[PDB]
């Protein structure tokens, strides 16, 4: 069973798809 | 857009005499005013307090200055369900690496057994995995998750444009758990250190020359971005918004 | 992406949330108005 278990700092991007990026971010810490 | 929209807005000082070139290219987005005037600052809060569904307020957190001679403010609102939300009796807590060696809990969203776009990707600057995450509608969120614990800030510095569309075209359908947390954040950015450190050194300030707005001196001295994002198990929200002046 | 990454590394261990689209449109305002130098340098953001 593959894993993807972001429990370490990621990027996330909102975006349109097959389009623009709206937000992006780093997730370092917990708030 | 249906889950994304955005506005924005310029004021110039009243007192001021524009060029009817940079007002066409503005639009119908344009007004002038006193900024001399308290509720002026009120005003335009209220705008984008209102058109973020209330999650920038205040934009303008500071007085405005008498002397000012153009503000221009931008905002976007962003709210969508999941396409498969996540099921809250699911959610649990778990240790969030924040360093190798250090554990902060979080919440953690977790969804088994159902397909996703998603690659295994391998670079000289570090292997990771990204996935996409659907929205009703038209968009999705793609997480970008690198292999080792402590990988992301070599992937970071060679994220461009160009590498983000050739990992997600990549992307196939399979079968994968997801594990990943609930979490709101609010930002406030100051975007002139940082456009100064990319090249514009001619904008902000006494170098800054803008004599194209109007027959009078306009300096532009401050720019400023505040967010906001809720990711949850429902739904995500986000919203900005972006001043200069 | 450039702006992300400014901003990024710039506050290491620091989560980060921006729109690259709200600020690029305060930048085109700014680009419309703009002469010489100045005009120049905001192009790439317009």
């Amino acid at each position: 069973t593959n894993e993807f278990s972001a429990d370490h700092p990621f990027i996330y991007v909102i975006r349109h798809v097959d389009g623009k990026i709206l937000f992006v971010g780093r997730y370092s810490s917990p708030t | 857009d249906i889950s994304f929209k955005s506005m924005n807005k310029v004021y110039g000082r009243y007192s001021a005499v524009f060029k009817d070139s940079f007002l066409r290219k503005i639009g119908d987005n344009f007004q002038t005013v006193d900024f001399t005037d308290s509720r002026t600052v009120d005003a335009i809060n209220k705008s984008v307090d209102i058109f973020t569904e209330g999650k920038i307020n205040p934009l303008l957190d500071e007085p405005l200055s008498p002397d000012t001679s153009l503000l221009a403010i931008s905002a976007v609102y962003f709210k969508a369900k999941w396409l498969m939300p996540f099921e809250k009796e699911f959610t649990s807590d778990y240790p969030f690496y924040v360093s190798p060696t250090e554990m902060v809990d979080v919440s953690m969203m977790s969804m088994y057994g159902e397909a996703f776009n998603h690659a295994s990707v391998k670079e000289s600057f570090g292997n990771f995995s990204i996935i996409e995450l659907p929205y009703v509608g038209d968009t999705s969120m793609v997480v970008i998750l690198p292999d080792n614990i402590d990988g992301l800030e070599s992937i970071e510095q060679n994220l461009t444009d160009t590498n983000f569309k050739k990992w997600s075209d990549s992307m196939d359908a399979m079968f994968i758990d997801v594990h990943i947390p609930k979490f709101k954040v609010t930002g406030s950015y100051n975007l002139v250190d940082a456009l100064v450190k990319l090249g514009l050194t001619e904008v902000f300030g006494s170098t800054g020359d803008y004599s194209n707005m109007s027959n009078s001196d306009v300096s532009v001295d401050a720019m400023i971005h505040k967010t906001y994002i809720d990711v949850n198990e429902e739904y995500t929200e986000a919203a900005a918004a972006t001043s200069a002046l | 992406m450039d702006i992300f990454r400014e901003i990024a590394s710039s506050m290491k261990g620091e989560n980060v949330f921006i729109s690259p689209p709200s600020i690029s449109s305060v930048l085109t305002i700014l680009y419309y108005g703009a002469n010489g130098s100045t005009a120049e340098q905001l192009s790439k953001y317009v």
